[PDB]
RNA sequence: AAUAUAAUAGUGAUAUUAUAUUC
RNA sequence: AAUAUAAUAGUGAUAUUAUAUUC
RNA sequence: AAUAUAAUAGUGAUAUUAUAUUC
RNA sequence: AAUAUAAUAGUGAUAUUAUAUUC
């Protein structure tokens, strides 16, 4: 029993029976799934209560027909002409591709999305390697609990150690992780777990990703 | 430099090579005595030989002070001065550091540990030892361990050369002696511990000494307890209702006393071993009982606090308590208890806002301060109290008092779980003499009970002429204790002056006798079946004894990913590095927000590992089912598997 | 403690690892600047590594003062502070003393003599060097001898790791220069002597500094 | 999941002791090697890193060990490479050694590169593992490498030296006619590899005898 | 080209051959 | 933290969830 | 984790709490 | 014994003195 496998992946044992249970996918994965049925007499069932799903994968079959026919057409062309057309498309795409908001310097307040407790200040938030965001000061350390990470992993220059949660009245909302980065042991938080209250205005807004949150992002300096 | 005559007089027996206990009043400038003794000791050697001095400071501030002074003083004479304290003791060649320096300042535990490891093979490497506050040499104190090594070498057949031993103290102490003869015995035993044949005191030069260190006048203030407790009348009802709630679940002495504290602690420990076939129900009622006894303890504490201070301070103590409880999380029991407390809150704050209820002790204290500052507005005061709760209490009481507005309070406590503007410094206690602070011409002891040594040492804050020391108490016993301590001082001085008259040879003989006797006295199966370690609060399974490993024959850790699911953690409030360990965070029980303190989480070498205390757990034998409680890991007897990095 | 902003500003080029001549008015608290740079330098190393700082004081009083302050400051952080002066320099294992201590205060002649004697094989043992009154590095002065060793190691064929070099002075001096170009040449030659690529002065924080160190009014009586 | 006797054989080596591991053929010494290497590499603090060199005397064993180690240690962040006679020429051997944590070599490569000077010292390695270490004797390449090792040790070079681990099913007694002479030969072999410990299966023997059985030998005259 | 092992001759260093490996 | 795919609302950029992957 | 002091309970080895210190 | 600074005499290397510091 499986969820899904990206592309072909490692070659598995040959299955003479492949059952797709309420499964919907593209043409590519359809053609890739056959790879488990290589032997003669292999069968593939698509089992669904939705009159739609069947329809989906048959228009997918039609898509495969279109694919093979189109390839057969392209293979009849002269290679020089094909090179020319390709170059044209490349230049077009580059033209389209070659074609920043002003940051807010007002100090915001990062509150727990669950219990609305004050977690962090945007003056305390520092950015590591353009991507990951941490929190300075000993003020933050009393706002969160930590549990040893159930699936510790190493990503880039960081090593996951613990998960961090909200400390207030056993809120236990997930704020992020606690990691070892170079010489420093520091927490890394995700903005999707917090609500931004600018208390100059008093307005609370929600951001899913950090790059969609535009404020003044100061680089992390070991010399601080 | 211009040394005073009594300093030379005190340093004279030591300069003659005699092992010497130097007994002089606090603040007489013993540091110069040490400098003189060391200078003479180092300069006495011929060219082909050199001496090595080791100075023992018991506390880090004294350590740094002495290291600085000795370095500044002896650098010009061609003698290298260094030091080793707990911070710098790890991952360093102690043997070479000792070998390459002439004067070494040390906290005694470093030397005890390094002798025990064998890095420093013998005490023969030192030609001179100096014990600061040498009255601490007795029992199991590190000083006495060092001297155990010393005397083991002396009385043994090793026949290695031993260093001259010089102790320094304001008081040697009489111990528990009820009469002068027994005091003589105690003092002689102390001299045997330090292998000292001479007790040096100021005699010829006393007239010079008395013009430097003056004895402050001691007054005894005996007051009355507050006549009527409304506060205790109503809070005894909350103690009664809480022990009635406890009286529902149990199936089974005065309030505001230490007896009740002992009782409620023993009860709390009795509730942890109760067992049921249903374990979850057991956890529920054990958590319940733990909470009940906890609230009981806090209420008792409030009673005491309000006995010694304002009722507002006790009320605020309870309010702080319940604030923390609210911060912990919502527990049915806690919510209940807090509710019943909040029902009586209005009546309570009604009862401490009244000016009529102010305790006689604080009134008398206010009178003392008022009079003394009226006579001398430049007065610097130091106020000793027993507990830190009382420190905060009087801290708030002073600035919450309009009449005391001339006071600028300050706080002095320990770290763990005149020209400036602070007129009065409130403090708990200070170990021995410590670093000299601003001179206090007023010393107030509020319900203070010390020994003779601390009494003599506290005079060092009163060195100036006209200093005063009040002892304020409602107990009426405290007075008697201080008085018999004064008598103890008399016994001490008399016995000392009697010992000084003896022939030194005979005294050496008696000392050797005592030493040999003490050495004779001094020279005088673990369970292998698995045990369970349960939370003392919620009775939840934490660890198995097969998972427990012992680091450095002291600290205990746990192996496996199983234990990682049993606890939560938050960054340590007081991060501290002890030995080879570095404190990172505190670990608590993770089951249903029990949050009981299991221990700490530390960095040890390359490893990040938890360290737990057996004091926070209950030991259940798998075979018998019998649950037991244990003091410390020393008293828990099972075969302890050493921590192996390769495991 | 509570450092003034211009002190952090002055220390900043050094805390980034650049060899730096710090030029600031006398009495601006250069001591705490040294403490900052040194603390940051020692704490930057990973677990399996450790640094060694050497402070050069030209005078015995400065030697004792700096040794005292550094000892009282860094003892708590687990760094051993020591010193070697003319009085303590004889019949002692200078190499072991250097090896067994994290922060070492020297009068320059000790290091010169011990480099020449061979007891200290290389300056590679130090990860950081601080010259007090670094304008003294020139001619035959001991500072310049030490820097001669440093530069001979740097410019030589086989070169091990070299210590960061931080100078400290109120004035770098122009020498005998009669114009700004000759002055520029003198300053560049001094920077070349100390292998310094940065001259740190107070600019952003000037107001704060001028609230601390005031310039005395000068009169001339003929 | 390792067998117990494998942990027992690996234990003296994991304690940093130079060790000759002697166990019957087929007991799975490969996993022993993997355990020793893993523990050795992970023991180092953050500011330091180890370098392991594995000597295989034959190309098939070379390729096998290289493949196994590459597949096993890729996860833990250790780069595994190898140098055989085919790829040994016209390559920066010094850089290849420097840029990889685990290096599988046929001994001749290291001998040649040592005497050529491209690798100045054995100090570059924190661990060495000789496969079929009984071959260390006489003029054999193993013994040449160890001659470099011992020349450095007994000299005044004062450079740090790698932990040495041998692996064999038999040390051999040589020409010894009695247990005393055998003891002498084995001592000389231990000296050759600078080993203070000989690890054999003792506590776990009963488990070992459920894996490798001793075949019956008949003599047909 | 180097190395290892075995047999054989020799008091032995070694030598011949066989076999295997490595660069 | 980034990337891909699928379903779903929107005309669409997108958005939510699911799934998988990578650094 | 160890140590010291004080009060309390016990005839005592001890025990509880308080306070302080050290590693 | 070495080093630095200043004045001086000399076109300069230097030299005298003064002053300070270091080993
Ligand atoms: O002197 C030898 C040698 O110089 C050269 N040679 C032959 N093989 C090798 C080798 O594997 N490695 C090295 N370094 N040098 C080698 O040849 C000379 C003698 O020639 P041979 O006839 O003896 O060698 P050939 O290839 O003809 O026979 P064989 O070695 O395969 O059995
Ligand atoms: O903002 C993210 C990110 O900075 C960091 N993070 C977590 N995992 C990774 C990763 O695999 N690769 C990169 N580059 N960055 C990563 O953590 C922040 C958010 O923390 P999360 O709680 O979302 O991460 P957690 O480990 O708790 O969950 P999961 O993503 O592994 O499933
Ligand atoms: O069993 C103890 C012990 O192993 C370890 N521990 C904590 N502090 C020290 C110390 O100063 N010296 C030594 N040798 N060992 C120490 O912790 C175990 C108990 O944990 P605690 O909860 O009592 O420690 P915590 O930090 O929470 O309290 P405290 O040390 O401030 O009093
Ligand atoms: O040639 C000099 C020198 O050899 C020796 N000498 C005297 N003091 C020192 C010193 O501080 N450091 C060194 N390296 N060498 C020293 O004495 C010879 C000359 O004697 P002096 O009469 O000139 O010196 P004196 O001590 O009499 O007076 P002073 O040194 O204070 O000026
Ligand atoms: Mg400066
Ligand atoms: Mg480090
Ligand atoms: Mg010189
Ligand atoms: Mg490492
Ligand atoms: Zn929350
Ligand atoms: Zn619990």
């Amino acid at each position: 029993i499986a969820t899904s496998v990206a592309d072909e992946g490692i070659d598995i044992a040959q299955c003479n029976l492949v059952i797709l249970y309420e499964y919907v996918g593209n043409v590519i994965k359809m053609i890739q799934t056959r790879g488990r049925g290589r032997a003669r007499g292999s069968k593939c069932f698509l089992l669904t209560s939705n009159a739609g799903v069947i329809e989906k994968e048959q228009i997918n079959m039609y898509k495969e027909k279109m694919m093979n026919d189109s390839i057969l057409r392209l293979q009849t062309w002269d290679e020089a002409v094909f090179r020319e057309k390709i170059l044209h498309i490349q230049t077009h795409e580059k033209f389209i591709r070659d074609s920043k908001p002003v940051p807010d310097k007002e100090n915001k307040k990062l509150l727990c999305r669950k219990c609305k407790a004050l977690a962090c200040y945007t003056a305390d938030v520092r950015v590591i390697e353009e991507c990951h965001y941490t929190v300075l000061g000993d003020a933050f350390k009393e706002c969160f609990v930590s549990r040893p990470h159930p699936k510790p992993k190493q990503f880039s220059s960081f090593e996951k150690r613990a998960k961090i949660f909200c400390a207030r009245q056993n809120c236990s909302h997930d704020w992020g992780i606690h990691v070892k980065y170079k010489t420093f042991e520091i927490p890394v938080i995700k903005i999707e777990s917090f609500v931004v209250e600018d208390i100059a205005t008093g307005v609370q807004t929600l951001y899913s990703k950090w790059k969609d949150f535009h404020f003044e992002k100061i680089p992390f300096d070991p010399a601080e | 430099f211009k040394p005073r005559n009594y300093q030379l007089e005190l340093a004279l027996p030591a300069m003659k090579g005699k092992n010497t206990i130097i007994c002089a009043p606090t603040g007489c400038g013993k540091t110069f005595v040490s400098l003189l003794i060391c200078e003479h000791h180092l300069k006495k050697f011929p060219q082909g030989q050199k001496g090595k001095v080791v100075f023992f400071a018991n506390q880090i501030p004294v350590y740094e002070q002495q290291k600085s002074v000795f370095s500044k003083y002896f650098e010009r004479h061609g003698y290298r001065v260094t030091g080793i304290s707990g911070a710098t003791a790890e991952n360093v060649p102690v043997e070479q550091i000792v070998e390459n320096n002439d004067i070494i300042i040390l906290t005694p535990q470093i030397l005890v540990n390094n002798l025990k490891k064998g890095t420093i093979p013998s005490l023969s490497i030192f030609t001179l030892m100096i014990f600061d506050e040498c009255h601490n040499t007795s029992k199991q104190h590190p000083y006495n361990m060092i001297m155990f090594n010393y005397l083991d070498q002396k009385l043994g057949g090793s026949s290695g050369p031993l260093p001259q031993v010089i102790g320094l103290t304001a008081s040697v102490g009489v111990g528990d002696a009820k009469n002068t003869d027994e005091a003589l015995d105690y003092i002689c035993k102390l001299c045997a511990s330090l292998d000292a044949s001479v007790i040096a005191t100021v005699k010829h030069n006393l007239e010079e000494l008395e013009q430097v260190v003056y004895k402050p006048q001691k007054f005894f203030r005996k007051v009355e307890s507050r006549i009527s407790d409304k506060f205790k009348y109503i809070i005894a009802q909350l103690m009664r209702d809480t022990e009635s709630l406890a009286k529902r679940i149990c199936k089974d002495r005065e309030f505001g006393t230490q007896k009740y504290e002992q009782w409620i602690v023993t009860v709390q420990k009795a509730c942890m071993v109760f067992q049921m076939p249903d374990k979850d129900e057991e956890s529920r009622i054990c958590k319940a009982l733990f909470l009940y006894t906890s609230h009981l303890r806090k209420y008792n504490d409030a009673l005491i606090i309000s006995e010694h201070a304002r009722m507002k301070d006790a009320l605020d103590y309870l309010k702080d308590f319940f604030s923390n409880v609210r911060a912990a999380g919502f527990d049915e029991i806690e919510q209940d208890l807090t509710q019943r407390f909040e029902e009586k809150l209005q009546e309570l704050e009604s009862v401490s806002r009244d000016p009529s209820n102010e305790n006689p002790k604080l009134e008398d204290l206010c009178f003392i301060l008022q009079e003394e500052y009226h006579l001398n507005p430049e007065t610097i005061t130091i106020l000793f109290v027993k507990t830190r709760a009382l420190v905060d209490a009087l801290k708030n009481w002073i600035e919450g008092n309009p009449k005391l507005s001339f006071l600028k309070p300050g706080i002095l406590t320990g770290r763990g779980k005149a020209s400036g503007d602070h007129n009065i410094l409130i403090a708990t206690s200070v170990a021995d003499e410590g670093i000299d602070i601003a001179q206090c011409n007023l010393v107030i002891l509020y319900e203070y009970v010390g020994n003779v040594i601390k009494m003599i040492q506290t005079r060092g804050r009163g060195r100036a002429r006209g200093s005063k020391c009040f002892l304020l108490t409602s107990n009426a016993g405290v007075i008697e204790k201080e008085q018999i301590n004064m008598y103890k001082e008399k016994m001490m001085n008399d016995s000392i002056l009697r010992l000084q008259t003896w022939d030194e040879a005979v005294f050496r003989e008696k000392i050797l006798h005592i030493q040999t006797h003490e050495k004779f006295i001094r020279d005088s199966v673990p369970d292998k079946e698995n045990k369970k370690l349960l939370c003392r609060k919620c009775k939840a399974l934490a660890c198995y004894t097969a998972d427990v490993r012992v680091i450095e024959e002291c600290h205990y850790t746990v192996l496996g990913d199983a234990f990682k699911e049993c606890f939560v953690s938050r960054p340590h409030p007081k991060p501290k590095q002890f030995s080879s360990f570095e404190k990172r965070a505190k670990i608590f029980c993770a089951r249903q927000n029990c949050s009981h303190d299991w221990g700490i989480h530390v960095k040890y070498k390359t490893f990040e590992i938890p360290v737990i205390k057996i004091e926070s757990f209950v030991v259940e034998d798998i075979a018998t089912g019998v649950q037991t409680l244990y003091s410390k890991w020393k008293d828990f007897h099972f075969e302890k598997i050493p921590f192996d990095p390769a495991e």
